[PDB]
């Protein structure tokens, strides 16, 4: 009974589940027919779009950096569901990968602006776990 | 066939020649000189990595307005400063319509950002573009009348005339609110910095030198700045003393306060923010023209009431 | 030096050496179109995830531009934008990666991070680390102004070779060696 | 024998215009290897129009200033009276504000 | 001024005939463009200085503005009348064009038979066109501001918008 339950971090055309214990943690051979592929569908999402996928009168794609769909009625914005996932850096798949010393400057790569403050609450966090009072 | 007739007349072609390179030079010059005001050999490598660049037609427009755009915008304000005289026997142009000339050139030169705002195909160029054209037809209607003031002061349209009647006084101080309304409306049509890119109210307006690259952008690029160096030069020959001075050579006196406007829109380029772009329309309609007919009034009364 | 040459990621590039070793009116035109092309490049920041501040705070409409800089990571659905905006540009063209996370994966070997730009584009210019300092980026452009005023590129399309060269070129670790080497002291981390 | 001298000097200056721009773009060229916008933006352009036209009565004004009386002067003034009854008919009905 | 003046009649005749036989309308007012300029041309030629800078002025530099502002503004390329191509079938073509020029015909047969004295010189500058245009032209030019008031009342009420919104997709009857 979910509204367009879809792919929102992922690409659509994405085989598995990137936080299951069974998938690789690996950036797989960059095969450039995938990329050609991925051009050509953003060659020919503007014209030919379908506004049935997105859970959607004019339709564009108006392009941190990322693109949201907006349909106007004139210049009006009737209605908008953005597209995220265009950095999505893996942070949480790598936290299962990296030993509790090493993810801390994943934990900095999270925000930019942030960064000591962005690593704090990991640290107080395994300090938690491991209990330890700091002075 | 050596003949003196043939003689001087290639002199004058010659003078000719030397001041439309002059006038070239001293855009693609001061362009650097605004770039640092905000090394004269780095404008001449641009001109070779612009020379040895391929211009791009796009697959979705034509290969005739897309070209004839910047033609517009650098010939038809380059052809405006053949009005400009600079001394009494260094002159190209001395026909009788010396105002109405630069207001053909004027009127002309909304024809370039129509044109690329059509030929870049793509609906937020061609906003961008009616924004624009709207805002330099608001200036443009009244640029003609902030001229006409001077030329209600000299009588006749032609620049010698007005600068044999600036011999007692300049136009400067009798008409200050035609000088101001002639400068917004060179400021305007020019695109200079206050009255510049109107794309900052709507995401869905976008520039006309877009999806122009090479020769094509580099037209544009020197186009505007020779406008202003002509619009400079119409300027002082309309409110300054034309070629006018005590001591210093005529041409040394041209040059001295054409580099001082221009310095002057270096000011401007510094000073003052953009305005939204309904002030300025609201501006260049509600304000401008009013008080250009009030001062053409003035001026007439003036010059109808000491006239014996 | 050699140079390597591009005619027509999976092209060839073998050795050969330049033509000026053989017109001495061609020799100093070539030299002054690659000067003319050292002194004025135009740089096109491109919009990515966290080395935009460091090429904010360094001091640009596209297509004019004949410099790419690729900051940010690359990801799989970034890839394809990258590739558009590089054939979007008009030849010639140079790329500089910042970041490791352009020279490489750049601490990113998952799943959803192209491992580098050199995957699907050339690069010209590397510049190593997480965030790099706006004067390592400024001695890139000093690396590409030295790279592009040593090359021979075809002056037009009708008579001339048609494949731009590029030069093998010292690598700046070797030419370094020495300075880097005889280091004998630092200053000690407990100071400012 | 001055004037003809100065057509020209127009001439040439016209011609290595267009020609200087005409071997620039070629030796660029050689080198290398449904919607509707709006209708306030017709209306400012008609304004402009309209505007300009009776600015050119003003300009033809101009220039006979002072051989026309103060007759004259009466007429343009109520000529101006006219253009100035326009505009701030146009002003107060709210048709030159843009509000974006 | 007189090859000057056939140069500039030969190229706007030229000019005019790409306007009346184009197909998309954007280069037919560019090609209007240049045959006022050439006719302009022409008005310079004759001593018309101010004919000619006025052409260029106003009709030029404002009417073809307005003709290209509305053409830039709806979006025409001539959409659904392009594929059509009726003006370039013949038995339309024939009818229209052998009436008109039976007209053109007849009208410079009308033409001849006035004795020629020639197109003198004296340039008429803008000085005269003042001076007779505030003495017995008065009225002229005070119901001609009347005029233009008129036209400017009849278009601004004809064609403003009546909706909200600087882009706007057609709707049938404007909703
Ligand atoms: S190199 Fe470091 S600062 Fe730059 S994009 Fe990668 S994570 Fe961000």
């Amino acid at each position: 009974g979910h509204p367009n339950l879809r792919r929102i971090m992922m690409p659509q055309t994405w085989k598995g589940h990137p936080l299951r214990k069974d998938y690789p943690a690996r950036a797989t051979e960059f095969s450039p027919f995938e990329l050609t592929k991925a051009k050509q569908d953003l060659e020919m999402e503007a014209l030919t779009f379908k506004p049935e996928e997105w859970g959607m009168f004019m339709f564009l794609n108006l392009g941190g950096a990322f693109r949201i769909v907006l349909q106007l009625d004139g210049e009006e914005i009737v209605d908008c569901v953005p597209d995220i996932g265009y950095h999505h850096r893996g942070a949480e798949k790598m936290g299962e990968r990296q030993s509790w010393h090493s993810y801390i400057p994943y934990t900095d790569r999270i925000e930019y602006l942030g960064g000591c403050v962005n690593e704090m609450p990991y640290v107080l966090a395994v300090e938690k776990l491991a209990g330890i009072t700091v002075p | 066939w050596i003949s003196p007739e043939l003689i001087e007349i290639l002199l004058t072609i010659l003078k000719a020649v030397v001041i439309l390179l002059v006038v070239v030079t001293c855009g693609a010059f001061m362009s650097f000189g605004e770039r640092r005001l905000l090394g004269s050999l780095q404008l001449v490598a641009d001109m070779i990595k612009m020379f040895f660049k391929e211009d791009w037609i796009p697959k979705f427009s034509d290969r005739v307005i897309f070209t004839l755009a910047p033609m517009i915008a650098f010939t038809s304000l380059l052809l405006a400063f053949a009005i400009v005289p600079v001394s009494p026997g260094w002159v190209v142009a001395d026909l009788n319509i010396g105002i109405l000339f630069f207001l053909m050139m004027a009127g002309l030169a909304v024809y370039a950002v129509l044109f690329a705002g059509w030929s870049s195909n793509n609906k937020y160029s061609l906003l961008g573009a009616m924004r624009a054209s709207a805002q330099t037809l608001s200036y443009e209607v009244f640029l003609g009348l902030s001229l006409m003031g001077v030329v209600a002061q000299a009588g006749s349209f032609n620049m010698t005339d007005i600068v044999n009647s600036q011999a007692h006084v300049w136009n400067v101080i009798p008409q200050f609110f035609g000088f101001i309304t002639f400068a917004i409306a060179g400021v305007a049509v020019c695109h200079r910095h206050p009255f510049d890119q109107p794309e900052a109210e709507q995401e869905l307006a976008d520039g006309y030198h877009i999806e122009y690259s090479g020769m094509k952008f580099g037209l544009f690029f020197v186009g505007e700045y020779i406008g202003i160096v002509t619009i400079s030069a119409l300027m002082v020959t309309l409110f300054f003393g034309g070629w006018q001075g005590p001591l210093l050579p005529p041409f040394i006196w041209f040059a001295l306060k054409t580099a001082f406007f221009m310095m002057m829109f270096i000011l401007i380029r510094a000073s003052l923010p953009r305005p939204r772009y309904d002030q300025v329309m609201s501006f260049g309609w509600k304000i401008c023209l009013p008080l250009t007919l009030i001062n053409l009034l003035v001026t007439a009364a003036v010059i109808l009431w000491q006239a014996q | 030096m050699d140079y390597t040459l591009t005619r027509i990621p999976l092209q060839k590039q073998e050795i050969v050496t330049d033509p000026l070793e053989q017109n001495v009116f061609m020799g100093k035109l070539n030299d002054m179109v690659n000067w003319g092309r050292k002194n004025s490049i135009w740089p096109y920041n491109f919009g990515l995830s966290c080395c935009y501040v460091e090429m904010v705070t360094s001091f640009a409409s596209p297509r004019q531009a004949d410099l790419m800089v690729v900051a940010g990571t690359c990801f799989t659905k970034m890839a394809p934008v990258i590739q558009r905006l590089y054939d979007q540009m008009l030849e010639p063209k140079w790329v500089i990666s910042m970041g490791a996370c352009a020279n490489s994966g750049g601490m990113y070997d998952i799943y959803s991070v192209v491992q580098g730009v050199d995957k699907f584009i050339p690069v010209d210019v590397y510049i190593p680390g997480c965030p790099p300092r706006p004067e390592a980026y400024m001695q890139a452009l000093m690396l590409l102004q030295e790279s592009i005023g040593k090359e021979r590129r075809p002056l037009s399309w009708v008579v001339g070779d048609q494949g731009v060269y590029r030069a093998n070129m010292q690598s700046e670790r070797e030419r370094k060696r020495g300075e880097r080497i005889a280091v004998t002291n630092l200053r000690t981390p407990d100071e400012i | 024998t001055e004037v003809i001298a100065h057509h020209w000097a127009f001439a040439i200056f016209l011609i290595v215009a267009i020609g200087l721009c005409c071997l620039m773009l070629v030796g660029g060229w050689f080198l290398g290897g449904r919607l509707r916008l709006s209708a306030k933006f017709y209306l400012v352009a008609m304004f402009f129009v309209i505007f300009d036209v009776e600015a050119l009565y003003l300009f033809a004004w101009s220039t006979s200033i002072r051989e026309s009386g103060w007759v004259g002067f009466v007429e343009a003034a109520i000529f101006i009276f006219v253009l100035l009854a326009g505009l701030v008919y146009l002003v107060r009905i709210g048709a030159l504000d843009w509000t974006p | 001024m007189e090859f000057a003046f056939y140069i500039c009649g030969l190229i706007a005749i030229l000019a005019t005939l790409r306007v009346i036989t184009h197909t998309n309308p954007v280069h037919a007012l560019l090609y209007l463009i240049i045959s006022l300029l050439a006719i302009s041309g022409v008005f310079f030629s004759l001593g018309a200085y101010f004919a000619g800078a006025l052409e260029i002025i106003v009709y030029a530099g404002a009417i073809m503005v307005l003709f290209v502002f509305v053409v830039m503004m709806l979006n025409l390329g001539g959409s659904e009348i392009e594929q059509e191509r009726q003006w370039l079938k013949p038995q339309v073509w024939i009818g229209p064009a052998i009436l008109s020029a039976i007209m053109l015909v007849v009208i410079v047969y009308a033409i001849l038979g006035v004795n020629d004295q020639g197109i003198d010189g004296t340039p008429i500058s803008a000085k005269a066109v003042g001076i007779t245009l505030f003495g017995p032209y008065v009225l002229a030019v005070e119901l001609a501001s009347m005029l233009l008031l008129a036209g400017l009342v009849v278009a601004f009420h004809v064609g403003r918008e009546e909706r909200a919104g600087e882009v706007l997709s057609n709707r049938k009857d404007d909703s």
